[PDB]
């Protein structure tokens, strides 16, 4: 079955590309937070922190936009099932090549 | 003597309650074996009172 | 102490290829059932390699200072325990931290000093005429030493020291690295039936001890052990018997590779991402 | 540096395009107008056949200029060219698909529709 | 042109020849069949 | 990390709303497809449909799951 | 910055590119359902061929 | 830090998933190995007539 497996499968590596983000700096000196609060003071440490949380809030946003995307294209794929289940299963459809 | 890739522990180094005299200097003698260090030389001759 | 060779007909290198070899564990943890890909300095697979030889029939005998560049693949048939150990260095005149990494008969000995080394250090086994077993006398593979700080003797390690002229029954491969000065050895000995054209089968190799020495590294050179029974006169000049055996060295690239670990946790297959676009495929799509 | 057919008033020294990229620049050795025309087009595609099918592969090219087969969409190299058409199941584009027929090797065609 | 600057335009898979064959299949079904080809076997 | 979070509260509003609202439409989904009925009729116990043989889409009381062998070859070749 | 400036031109064109393929979508369905429908057979669909 | 039922080969220390978590680290105390699982899940929820 490949539409059943691409909802799936897009939705684990989105997941598993999510995780991965945290593995990455970001063009800073770490990719944990705890690793420079606890080598460097907070007064100083704090564009690295302020640098990976744009980051991270880039990557979130861009999983949301893509999220939203496939909400979308799902809406659109649900919309058209429950037509051809009132048309095509609750009766006799009278269009040609739609069930 | 050298000191290298070796685990050691100086409580044992100091419970003997035999040595006449002991000195440390450089480091505090109750917070030494927290602190790391790379090398330990050590070497051993004999000397009058 | 060492003594001069005398010039002989010897037999030119010969070059012979891998197949799926030199794949090792790049880190200590554990992974179950994930295609995980590291950059890290492996074997490239499928690859021409200079082949040496150790067989007496004739009288072969090379033991070439090749350059140790940064990681290098020993592999080793061994039979009759015929090698020895390894030594390193950079310009062996005691003037760096030149390593000798021997395993002798009661224990294996690793101490990085700055050792006289001479131009071809050996180990000579001799064979006494009331005792029926051969027992190793020559100790020569340096002049004297002055000065150094590390020393590891680990458990004892038992070998034979008979050698014989039959097909090989034991296949030992050996991993040598240096990354920030860290010396890194990975091991795993492997039986096997064959004398050459090492078999397509995969095995991983497993870490055995971890130097923590910080030293600089650019040559290396082998280290052969040679038998003097009752058939050559005993002078190492143009009569001896180095038994039959056969190492291989191979030179380590930076490639990334695809790793299969299994549910038991264990390295399976090493697919490539720089030899075959098929590898490329495979491994671009982590499948 | 190609040959170009519009010449420059005889005051300037570069071109642009409707992009606004440097396409053209006058050889100040003798006056000759050169087109610039950047190299590296595209990227590298692998035809598979499949798992328990076949192990060779064909590598594709994809806006680069040239066994060796001169394709509408690229370079196609290791896939032999067959005058007649069947159906397709592996795309490649401009009409043309790729797949793995009569030993048997990978053979790239005109689908039939 | 605008593939310059590494935004390479990839060619459709179906040119426009095999697109104008597809339609006027398409014509010649519906003249010649109506809608029998269109759910089954072509009927003259 | 929280302190400097207060700058970007108003983004994660957004992005925690826009979630609920995308888990929201999938619920939604199921209720605008499979709930088309409001009255579950009861499969008769009678199986003579004049020649139809319809126990490979209806449920068998063999198992305790209530998926018919169509399904249950369906939820199975799925992952 | 240049980095950041550049990825982010790079997002929104993709973001663009997305709703685009989406609108394009609905309308290679719609234009499916017309070919299916008026163009494969007659349909009694009023006010839709 | 439950009892897990899968063994360690004798080299490792840690321990990964499929996602690239640590969870599963040795105890060097007698060579156990316990798995990690974070406690906190989720968030809490209302119901309101
Ligand atoms: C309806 O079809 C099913 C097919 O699944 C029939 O069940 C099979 O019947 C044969 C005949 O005895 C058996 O050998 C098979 O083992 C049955 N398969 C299963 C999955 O049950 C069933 O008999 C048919 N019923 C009618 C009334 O035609
Ligand atoms: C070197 O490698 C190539 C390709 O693998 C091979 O054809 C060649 O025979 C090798 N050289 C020798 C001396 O075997
Ligand atoms: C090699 O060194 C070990 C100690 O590490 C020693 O027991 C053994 O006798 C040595 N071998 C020879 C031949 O001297
Ligand atoms: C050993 O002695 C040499 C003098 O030849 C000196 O350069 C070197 O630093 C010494 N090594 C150590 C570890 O002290
Ligand atoms: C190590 O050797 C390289 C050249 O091989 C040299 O540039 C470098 O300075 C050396 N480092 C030390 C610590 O000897
Ligand atoms: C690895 O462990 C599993 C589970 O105990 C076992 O089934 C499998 O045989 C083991 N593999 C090896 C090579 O021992
Ligand atoms: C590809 O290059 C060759 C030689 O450089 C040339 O003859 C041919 O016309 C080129 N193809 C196209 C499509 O320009
Ligand atoms: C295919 O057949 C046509 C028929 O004329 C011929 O012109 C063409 O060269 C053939 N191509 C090949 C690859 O044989």
């Amino acid at each position: 079955l490949g539409k059943l497996q691409d909802v799936v499968n897009q939705n684990a590596q989105a997941l598993n590309t999510l995780v991965k983000q945290l593995s990455s700096n970001f063009g800073a000196i770490s990719s944990v937070l705890n690793d420079i609060l606890s080598r460097l003071d907070p007064p100083e440490a704090e564009v690295q922190i302020d640098r990976l949380i744009t980051g991270r809030l880039q990557s979130l946003q861009t999983y949301v936009t893509q999220q939203l995307i496939r909400a979308a294209e799902i809406r659109a794929s649900a919309n058209l099932a429950a037509t051809k289940m009132s048309e095509c299963v609750l009766g006799q459809s009278k269009r040609v090549d739609f069930c | 003597k050298r000191i290298s890739n070796c685990v050691a522990d100086y409580s044992v180094l100091y419970n003997s309650a035999s040595f006449s005299t002991f000195k440390c200097y450089g480091v505090s003698p109750t917070k030494l074996n927290d602190l790391c260090f790379t090398n330990v030389y050590a070497d051993s001759f004999v000397i009058r009172g | 102490q060492c003594v001069n060779l005398t010039t002989r007909t010897q037999l030119p290198p010969a070059y012979t290829n891998s197949f799926t070899r030199g794949v090792y564990y790049p880190d200590k943890v554990f992974r179950s059932s994930v295609l995980h890909s590291t950059q890290d300095l492996f074997l490239p697979f499928f690859s021409n390699v200079t082949w040496f030889h150790a067989i007496h029939v004739t009288k072969r005998f090379d033991n070439p200072v090749l350059p140790f560049n940064d990681g290098v693949y020993f592999a080793s048939t061994e039979k009759s325990n015929i090698i020895r150990g390894w030594i390193f260095g950079t310009t062996l005149d005691s003037k760096t931290q030149s390593l000798l990494i021997v395993n002798n008969a009661t224990n294996v000995v690793i101490k990085v000093c700055e050792f006289q080394f001479c131009n071809d250090p050996f180990l000579g086994v001799y064979y006494h005429k009331n005792n029926k077993s051969w027992m190793e006398s020559e100790f020569r593979v340096y002049s004297s030493a002055n000065n150094c700080t590390f020393e590891y003797v680990s458990q004892p390690f038992l070998m034979d020291l008979e050698g014989k002229q039959g097909n090989f029954k034991n296949l030992r491969e050996f991993v040598f690295k240096n990354i920030d000065g860290y010396f890194k050895i990975y091991s795993k000995h492997t039986p096997i039936n064959l004398v050459r054209d090492l078999p397509q089968g995969f095995s991983a190799l497993e870490p055995l001890v971890d130097l923590p020495i910080g030293i600089n590294i650019t040559r290396f050179q082998t280290l052969l052990a040679l038998h003097r029974s009752y058939l050559t006169p005993g002078d190492s000049s143009s009569g001896w018997t180095a038994g039959a055996a056969a190492y291989y060295v191979g030179y380590l690239q930076p490639r990334t590779f695809l790793l299969k670990y299994n549910e038991n946790g264990t390295i399976t297959d090493a697919v490539d991402c720089a030899l075959d676009p098929l590898s490329e495929t495979k491994c671009t799509l982590k499948s | 540096l190609t040959e170009s057919n519009k010449k420059f008033l005889p005051f300037q020294q570069f071109g642009r395009d409707i992009a606004d990229t440097t396409d053209a620049v006058r050889d100040p050795q003798t006056l000759e107008i050169l087109d610039i025309t950047p190299c590296s087009f595209g990227g590298v595609s692998v035809i598979t056949p499949g798992t328990n099918t076949s192990n060779q592969v064909a590598v594709l090219y994809q806006d680069v200029n040239c066994n060796v087969f001169q394709t509408r969409a690229g370079c196609l190299i290791g896939a032999e060219h067959v005058n007649n058409s069947y159906e397709c199941d592996i795309p490649i584009g401009a009409g043309i698909c790729a797949s793995y027929q009569t030993s048997q090797s990978i053979i790239a065609y005109t689908m039939s529709l | 042109a605008q593939k310059f600057n590494g935004l390479t335009v990839l060619p459709p898979l179906l040119t426009d020849e095999m697109i104008a064959q597809y339609t006027s299949a398409l014509l010649a079904g519906t003249i010649t069949s109506g809608w029998t080809f269109g759910a089954g076997p072509a009927l003259q | 990390c929280s302190n400097l979070l207060l700058q970007y509260g108003s983004f994660c509003t957004q992005l925690n709303r826009a979630l609920t609202g995308i888990a929201v439409e999938q619920d939604k989904n199921t209720q605008e497809v499979f709930a088309q009925v409001k009255q579950i009729y009861k499969t008769p116990p009678i199986k003579d449909f004049g020649g139809f043989n319809f126990s490979q889409i209806l449920p068998d009381p063999s198992k305790p799951s209530k998926r018919s062998p169509i399904e249950d070859l369906l939820f199975n070749k799925v992952t």
